[PDB]
């Protein structure tokens, strides 16, 4: 999964 | 209320000992009540709001799409009609969800940003304000969806502009902001090629002014910058 | 209500999508409601119920110990005074996982204990009985502390009883109960070695028994086992 | 941590 911080 | 008779520094120190016992729920009403109490926040209460929230949100993210696949597979060519109880389900998590957003929200209009005068804090809310437009965004599905991705857009530009005046590119406030910006681009606004460009933009940017820092600037730094890097390598 | 509305049925499979979701809160009010419909449960729906709440009380419990630690170091000679925060959430967090513990000690007195007349269901609702008693045991500290830890000891002793009588060593429910009943011993009742022989016994009776199984039922008790022989293991 | 079931 693509990365959101 | 409920925390209007609990002391702000009673509120603080339970949000934290929430933070360590994993109870998110629990620090996102204690962040809550010290918001409430009308001071501005600390860098590390910041942290902690945002902290809370974004724990309690992803959670219920993950639970909706968990829900949202099964109910897609219901809706396929030959499957057997259930009746109307994932629909219900995945309606009453994604109420829910709306709920925590408008929660966030409402605290950063009542009066998080307006009181927000220093690049890093001004930047931080918009951030969290772009964010949970966004969550609303990855759940709206009517007339007001146009409206809500704009809303995401208009504030994670904002936030864009000032900490492009105002802060080094390798700020990790600034790098998280354009990580976010870059995923609503990918997957929000249809527009996978801002969201590359974005990501690498920023990475570059971020590369080049790493020799300005001291070993723990540069740990924090290049952390986010790994996360720039690990979409970067699954988008392209 | 809140889930007096909705049909037994619904809950039954909103319960499953809760679990698949890992809302395990939501899947023990839906269970929770489906029990107070008033008709027995079939073996998958005391699973759903009894996975329900172990989630929720395990939540909480891991929550509890964490906080006991933080308050006991606060305790200790030259810890700086913090002043009441750390024990007053230390007791919200125990006053909620009290609540659940009664709620379920609550299903099972009405009405699940006195309608279940099968050993599969009776020694399974005696073996909640025993486990909730005992969770509230891990946390009492006053005048009541010893007749809650004879309850758990009273509910696992019948459950022992009627499992010896009418099930085979074999079976999942009896070496969870088992297991469960060899814990209690080891860490409330103070009888370690009460603890170690019944694992030892219950770990050996059931290992005499697997040449009667099938290739799946083997699986289900040996994994089990497994917990006999890691506790074992460990108190060794 | 001792195993529960
Ligand atoms: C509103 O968006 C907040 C979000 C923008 C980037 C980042 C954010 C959140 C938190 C608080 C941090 C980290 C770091 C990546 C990891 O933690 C460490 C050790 O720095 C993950 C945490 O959620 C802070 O620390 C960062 O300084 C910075 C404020
Ligand atoms: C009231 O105590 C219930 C507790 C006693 C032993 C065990 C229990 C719970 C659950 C429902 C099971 C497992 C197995 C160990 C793993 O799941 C599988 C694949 O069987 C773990 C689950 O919590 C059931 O399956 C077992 O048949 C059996 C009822
Ligand atoms: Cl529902
Ligand atoms: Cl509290
Ligand atoms: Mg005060
Ligand atoms: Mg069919
Ligand atoms: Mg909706
Ligand atoms: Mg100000
Ligand atoms: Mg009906
Ligand atoms: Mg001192
Ligand atoms: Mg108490
Ligand atoms: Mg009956």
């Amino acid at each position: 999964r693509r990365k959101s911080v | 209320g409920a925390m209007g008779s609990m002391e702000r520094a009673s509120l603080i120190q339970k949000a934290k000992l929430a933070e360590q016992a994993e109870r998110y729920e629990d620090m996102a009403a204690f962040m809550k009540g010290a918001v409430e109490k009308g001071e501005e926040l600390s860098n590390e209460e910041r942290n902690l709001l945002s902290v809370a929230y974004k724990n309690v949100v992803g959670g219920q993210r993950a639970a909706w799409r968990v829900l949202s696949s099964i109910e897609q597979k219901s809706n396929e060519e030959g499957s057997e009609e259930k009746g109307p109880e994932v629909r219900e389900y995945r309606e009453k998590v994604e109420t829910e969800l709306q709920g925590v957003c408008d929660t966030v929200l409402g605290l950063l209009d009542s009066h998080l940003i307006k009181e927000a005068g220093d690049a890093e804090s001004r930047v931080f809310y918009l951030k969290m304000k772009g964010d949970y437009y966004r969550y609303l965004a990855e759940v709206a599905t009517g007339d007001d969806k146009k409206r809500i991705i704009d809303s995401a857009r208009s504030a994670y530009q904002e936030a864009m502009d000032i900490s492009k005046k105002e802060m080094p590119p390798t700020h990790p406030i600034r790098l998280g902001l354009a990580l976010n910006f870059s995923v609503f681009h990918y997957e929000i606004a249809n527009s996978p090629e801002e969201a590359i460009s974005l990501a690498k933009t920023t990475f570059d940017e971020a590369m080049a002014d790493l020799h300005t820092l001291s070993e723990d600037s540069y740990k924090d730094s290049t952390l986010i910058m790994q996360l720039l890097r690990d979409n970067l390598t699954l988008w392209t």
